[PDB]
């Protein structure tokens, strides 16, 4: 219907953010594989010199450029890791909403504004609220351990 | 206990000593103002503002600064800079042409007045200049005519490194890739080998200067307590003995001569420089640095001096030979390269039972860094007259291995191998390689008793 | 400084000797031997350590202040002069002869 | 309290095993993004000659160091995922403790001894440990795979 | 048995899909970290000249094959965690199996083709039977997310 | 003498090459975009209506 | 194969240094040098 056909990479830049929550895999993929899908595919285009004369001037653009991706792309694996869930797309937590970061409620939070707008919004928070789910993780990391104890 | 199982724990704190290649910090007043070229600073990220640093307690780690890898990677790093920064600028291949030196009016000639015919931009002129040259920058042919030549034109590639770069000793960090970490020692008084006490984790190191110098050792790090002395072995006489000072003494330095530039164009896109006169008094270069200061200083030395010897008396001595390098005082002062003769420095005998000091010195300016394969740089004369003042926070000695009656035990000033002036800094750190990944036993299995 | 004894040091073939050495402050030994034509051939690196082309039978063995060197089943190449070697310093030395 | 507040980068490294068992997050983060936060975010300064006439020494000097970190961090999360648990920072085996490891109790194992000081202790058994778990891994992969076709 | 010893990389090439059921873990490592744990080890040799003269000819060969090997990876580990199954080696899905893609039944495709074999006869179909896992997810993603407003 | 011989290095720029102008696209990195505006008339600075990827 | 395979050839370069254009001799093969115009004494 909607939901299950096609949108395109950040269709949803302008819908409101309860809307933009069914299409996430469209800009949740392609943060990596976007390009070495088409790199590595385009690439082999009948050439035989690829790295011709070592590397060049478009050598580095590249390669400083690819290597960036990746640890860019492995920079928010590792947050989804260090949160206890990288199930991606979506996940709760035990740290509950300071209405400190936004004092509003849910039924205009996710059908009026858009992520682009909220993120805005609580981009001053954010620092104090990724800070907290780091400690929700390791509050639950050694309770689970004194369990390991004893059982 | 129970059943026991392996189970497995991402995020531990183990790491194992380890060898990578770091990265430098810049500083932000540093790279803000242009200072045009300087080194290869400029390559580098800016440090944190933040000089972040977490201390490690209940841990006791071994240092020796001795094999440390961060020293073999600073001199490897400091040499590639230059080669490439020097890389294209211009070179002073045809200026090997026969130089008719008559001197000018330690009175032996230093300074000497020469000509040579070298062709333009343009191979249709061969144009006859005259130069200013150092006795040392220098080298007679034959009999000692009215002839000379370059220092080591005909043996060697001599490369004028452009005025426009510079050779500010701007402070480094090396900062630490990620799954690594660089330990510092904490503690007051440091041996340089053995185990330490108060250590910590840091990012980056302290700022080191990069500062080359061949006796002393200048505006490094203090002492934090009191002074020290730090060899590999004592008995092993061939082997540096370094000294960090608790109090910096301050050393006065110039060139008092107003020079003029003066561009001589080989070209065709290029100039060769050098001073075309002197304006006013034709004086000699020195080094202030007051004898009380010093041999105040040289007092706090032989103390603990003595205790890695016997109380035995000690005495200080000029060094034995080498290059101009190791054998004088060598540094650079706003741009000049000196080379101060520190015979008075070093000469006296300290047992149990005013004015100040004028240290003479000689320009060079054709010199060879790090003696390099027939490579060498001219350093262009800076333009005016220059006064630099360094601290002076250390040195270099070398023991007489052959131990005598009277004797008793000689040091004189050392530094042939440059590894030293990044010990002497980089003591204070280590590199490891962290390991995360770690199992143990904990009574629990892997929740399969049912499918 | 280094006390390397004893001195007379002749025998057969068929036999064994042990040339010891003696010092005040610690350090790192070594050993050589002298031949005809030939200079001094290093047989120790460290004192328990051997050099290159070095048998089993040159035993290095004390942890004390007399430090010795054993070379066991003799032979006509083991003729010349040995001395001990630390840092600078060097040993009396000793020659044996046929 | 005390595992609910501030520590700091490899702050356990001399307290007990289950002291550290707390602080995972703390060295379980940085190990990757600990430099790529900071790179990116210290090398956006206003300086608009990042890779200016082209690469250079420090240019290698990172990307080969760059490219280290990656792979150094993919491979103890291609450890996690070939022994079927990237939870991280701690998972149950079916693979037992052989005592021949080690024959000491639980009491003191995470009550006296650290981290660094036990991995040692374990260091030669390692290797033939961490193969256990990846043959404890395919013999539970056939079990499913079994069950699979059957239902 | 044989489920439970020794096999070796890639040794069911010519073994049924039903064997290599098995020795996943065997070629599901080793993708990477395959050689940043020999390169490594084997590169720390006393040398003490890595990366001397800076970089060479075989400088390049290595970074832009250490650099492909990484995203190589991480592409078969975006398409895990798009299709919002990470366990590897084995995983079911909603998406049914579209007998257009192979009318064949379940005894003969375990018991007798082999994987090389069989990723041929499927290889058509792949690029559309990837895409209906993704938008498997997505319509999972959209009914997550609706339940997560009104609880 | 040769417009800028004395003070330049000219260099003769080989004829096996050309400098025809080969039209180019700017293809951007992962996790990154190019945004376009898709308007027929517009300033130049100033907000966009008709905007894609 | 005695038609001059190794040759003795002298000529005069300048050394490291502009000042002295040394008369040099040097040896050479006949495949590795070429001779000019008339067959003089020059290769
Ligand atoms: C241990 O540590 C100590 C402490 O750090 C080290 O000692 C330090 O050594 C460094 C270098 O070795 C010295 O820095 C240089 O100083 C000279 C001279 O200082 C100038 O400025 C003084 C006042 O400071 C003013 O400027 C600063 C910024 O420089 C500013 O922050 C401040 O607020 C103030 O505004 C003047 O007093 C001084 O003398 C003047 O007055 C005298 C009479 O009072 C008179 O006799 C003098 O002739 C002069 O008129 C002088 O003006 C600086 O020249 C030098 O800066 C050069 O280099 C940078 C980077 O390239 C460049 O940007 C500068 O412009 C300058 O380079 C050009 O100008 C020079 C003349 O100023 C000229 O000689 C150069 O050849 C060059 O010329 C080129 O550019 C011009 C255009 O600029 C162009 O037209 C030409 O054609 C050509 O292409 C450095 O700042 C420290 O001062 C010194 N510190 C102390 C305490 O001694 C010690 O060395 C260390 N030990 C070791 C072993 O390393
Ligand atoms: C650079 O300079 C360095 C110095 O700054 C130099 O390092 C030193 O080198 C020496 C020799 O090379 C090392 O060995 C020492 O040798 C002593 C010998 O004493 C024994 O023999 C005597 C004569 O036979 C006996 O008289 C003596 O006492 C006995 O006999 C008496 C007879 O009446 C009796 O009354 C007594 O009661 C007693 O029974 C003794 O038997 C040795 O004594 C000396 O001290 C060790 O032992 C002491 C206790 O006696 C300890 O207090 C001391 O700390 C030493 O302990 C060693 O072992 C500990 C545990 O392993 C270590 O913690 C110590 O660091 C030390 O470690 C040595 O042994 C380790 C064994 O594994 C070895 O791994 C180490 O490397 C080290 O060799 C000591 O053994 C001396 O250790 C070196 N270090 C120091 C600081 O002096 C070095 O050679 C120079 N060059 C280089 C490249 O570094
Ligand atoms: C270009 O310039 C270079 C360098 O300036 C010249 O290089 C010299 O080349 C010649 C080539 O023949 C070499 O000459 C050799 O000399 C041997 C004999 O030398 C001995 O006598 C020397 C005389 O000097 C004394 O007198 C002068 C003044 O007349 C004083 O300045 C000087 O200090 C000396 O005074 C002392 O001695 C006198 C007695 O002679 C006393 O009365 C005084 O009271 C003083 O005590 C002397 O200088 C020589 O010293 C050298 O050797 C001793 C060891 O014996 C050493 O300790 C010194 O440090 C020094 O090195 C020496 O006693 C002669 O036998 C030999 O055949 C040869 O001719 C000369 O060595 C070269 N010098 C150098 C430094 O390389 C070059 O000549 C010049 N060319 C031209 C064309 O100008
Ligand atoms: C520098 O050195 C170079 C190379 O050494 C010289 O290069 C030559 O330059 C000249 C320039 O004029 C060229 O000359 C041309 O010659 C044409 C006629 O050539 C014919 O006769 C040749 C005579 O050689 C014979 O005699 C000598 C001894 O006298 C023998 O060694 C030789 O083998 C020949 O013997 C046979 O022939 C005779 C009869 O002549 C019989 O009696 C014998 O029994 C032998 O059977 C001959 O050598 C020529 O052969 C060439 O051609 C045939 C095809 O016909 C081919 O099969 C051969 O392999 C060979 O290539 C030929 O028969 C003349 O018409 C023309 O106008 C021109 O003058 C000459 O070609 C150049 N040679 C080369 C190799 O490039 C150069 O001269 C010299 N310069 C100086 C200053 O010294
Ligand atoms: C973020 O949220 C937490 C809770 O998840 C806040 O902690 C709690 O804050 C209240 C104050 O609002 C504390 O006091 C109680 O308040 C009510 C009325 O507001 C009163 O009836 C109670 O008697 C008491 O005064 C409460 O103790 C506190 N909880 C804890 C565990 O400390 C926190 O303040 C929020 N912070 C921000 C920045 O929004
Ligand atoms: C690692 O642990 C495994 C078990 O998880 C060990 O396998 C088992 O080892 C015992 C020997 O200790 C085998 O024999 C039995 O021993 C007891 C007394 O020790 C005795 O009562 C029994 O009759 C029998 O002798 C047992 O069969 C064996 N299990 C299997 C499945 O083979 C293994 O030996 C340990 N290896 C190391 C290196 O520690
Ligand atoms: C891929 O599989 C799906 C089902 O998972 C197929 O959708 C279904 O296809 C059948 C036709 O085969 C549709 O019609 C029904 O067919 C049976 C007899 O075949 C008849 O008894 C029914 O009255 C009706 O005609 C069915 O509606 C359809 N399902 C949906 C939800 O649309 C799909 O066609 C397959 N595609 C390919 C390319 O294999
Ligand atoms: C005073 O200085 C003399 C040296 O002038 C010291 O004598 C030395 O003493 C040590 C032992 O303490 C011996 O090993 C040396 O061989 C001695 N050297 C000489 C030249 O005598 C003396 O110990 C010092 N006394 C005090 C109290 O410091
Ligand atoms: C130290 O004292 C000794 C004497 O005890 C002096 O030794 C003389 O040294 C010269 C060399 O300069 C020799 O030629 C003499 O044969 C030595 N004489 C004796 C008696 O040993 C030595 O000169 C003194 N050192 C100082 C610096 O005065
Ligand atoms: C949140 O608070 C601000 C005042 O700080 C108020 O203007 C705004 O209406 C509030 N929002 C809601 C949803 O109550
Ligand atoms: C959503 O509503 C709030 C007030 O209820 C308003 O401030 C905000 O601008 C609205 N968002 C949009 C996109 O209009
Ligand atoms: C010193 O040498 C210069 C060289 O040009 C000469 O002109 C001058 O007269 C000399 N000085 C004396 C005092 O002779
Ligand atoms: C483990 O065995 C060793 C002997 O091999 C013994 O010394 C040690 O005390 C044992 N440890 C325990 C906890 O029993
Ligand atoms: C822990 O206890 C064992 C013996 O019970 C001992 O060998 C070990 O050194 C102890 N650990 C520490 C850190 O003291
Ligand atoms: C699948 O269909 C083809 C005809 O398109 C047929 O030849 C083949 O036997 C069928 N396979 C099975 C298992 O029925
Ligand atoms: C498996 O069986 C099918 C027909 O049932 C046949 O086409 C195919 O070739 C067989 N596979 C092998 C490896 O023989």
């Amino acid at each position: 219907g909607i939901g299950a056909v096609f949108l395109g990479f950040l269709g949803a830049a302008g819908s409101t953010m309860g809307a933009a929550s069914m299409t996430l895999t469209v800009q949740a993929r392609l943060l990596l594989s976007g390009i070495v899908q088409q790199q590595n595919n385009l690439l082999r285009a009948p050439e035989a010199q690829e790295r011709m004369l070592q590397l060049t001037v478009w050598g580095i653009k590249q390669l400083q450029a690819r290597v960036l991706a990746v640890e860019r792309y492995l920079g928010d694996q590792q947050l989804l890791g260090i949160w206890g869930c990288s199930g991606k797309l979506i996940c709760c937590t035990a740290v509950p909403w300071n209405a400190s970061w936004s004092n509003k409620s849910l039924d205009r939070i996710w059908n009026n504004m858009t992520w682009m707008e909220w993120e805005r919004e609580i981009d001053n928070y954010t620092s104090e609220i990724y800070t907290l789910i780091e400690e929700s993780q390791n509050q639950q990391e050694k309770n689970e351990q004194e369990l390991l104890e004893l059982d | 206990v129970e059943k026991l199982w392996v189970t497995v724990y991402y995020g531990v704190p183990v790491w194992k000593e380890a060898t990578t290649t770091l990265f430098c910090a810049s500083d932000a007043k540093a790279y803000d103002t242009e200072v045009h070229n300087v080194w290869a600073t400029h390559a580098c990220v800016p440090t944190d503002p933040n000089p972040q640093e977490v201390v490690l307690e209940n841990v006791t780690e071994h240092f020796n600064m001795w094999k440390n890898n961060m020293v073999e990677q600073m001199q490897e790093d400091i040499i590639s800079l230059w080669d490439q920064s020097l890389k294209p600028c211009v070179k002073l291949t045809p200026l090997c042409v026969t130089l008719n030196c008559k001197d000018v009016n330690m009175e032996r000639g230093e300074i000497k007045n020469c000509s040579f015919n070298i062709t333009t931009s343009i191979r249709d002129k061969v144009q006859k200049e005259y130069a200013l040259f150092y006795k040392l920058d220098v080298v007679p042919i034959d009999n000692n005519n009215t002839s000379y030549r370059l220092i080591s034109c005909d043996t060697s590639v001599i490369t004028q490194a452009c005025p426009k770069i510079s050779f500010e000793p701007i402070p480094i960090h090396y900062c630490a890739p990620a799954g690594f970490a660089i330990l510092k020692c904490n503690d007051k008084t440091f041996n340089g080998k053995g185990p330490c006490k108060n250590v910590s984790t840091v990012q980056c190191t302290h700022g080191i200067r990069p500062v080359v110098s061949t006796q002393l050792l200048l505006n490094g790090s203090l002492a934090e307590e009191e002074v020290v002395i730090r060899s590999d072995n004592f008995t092993n006489n061939a082997k540096t003995i370094i000294v960090q000072l608790k109090e910096s003494v301050e050393i006065n330095c110039t060139r008092p001569n107003n020079n003029t530039r003066k561009s001589i164009h080989i070209g065709p896109g290029r100039a060769f420089y050098t001073t075309g006169e002197i304006i006013g008094d034709i004086r000699q270069a020195h080094c202030n640095i007051s004898r009380a200061k010093w041999n105040d200083t040289l007092k706090q030395i032989v103390i603990k001096l003595r205790e890695q010897f016997e109380n035995k008396t000690i005495v200080f001595n000029h060094s034995s030979g080498g290059d101009p390098e190791i054998v004088m005082h060598s540094f650079n002062c706003g741009g000049e390269f000196f080379y101060c003769n520190s015979t008075q420095l070093f000469n006296s005998t300290w047992n149990n039972n005013g004015n100040t000091i004028t240290l003479p010195c000689r320009i060079k300016q054709i010199i060879n860094m790090w003696q390099e394969i027939g490579k060498a740089m001219y350093a262009p004369p800076i333009r005016g007259q220059i006064r630099c003042s360094s601290n002076i926070t250390g040195l270099l000695l070398t023991r007489d291995g052959c131990i005598n009656e009277n004797g008793t035990e000689i040091f004189r000033p050392g530094g042939g191998d440059m590894r030293d002036n990044w010990r002497s800094e980089l003591y204070k750190y280590k590199v490891v390689k962290i390991e995360p990944l770690g199992v143990a036993p904990t009574k629990c299995k892997r929740r399969v008793v049912g499918r | 400084v280094l006390t390397q004894s004893p001195g007379t040091l002749s025998l057969s073939p068929g036999e064994t000797a042990i040339i010891s050495c003696r010092t005040s402050q610690y350090g790192s030994l070594a050993w050589y031997q002298q031949r005809p034509g030939q200079a001094p051939r290093l047989v120790i690196y460290s004192g328990s350590t051997r050099a290159a082309g070095i048998p089993d039978r040159f035993s290095g063995s004390r942890w004390g202040p007399d430090y010795n060197l054993t070379i066991s089943n003799l032979e006509s190449g083991d003729f010349g002069v040995y001395y001990c070697q630390q840092y600078e310093f060097f040993g009396q030395g000793t020659k044996v002869q046929v």
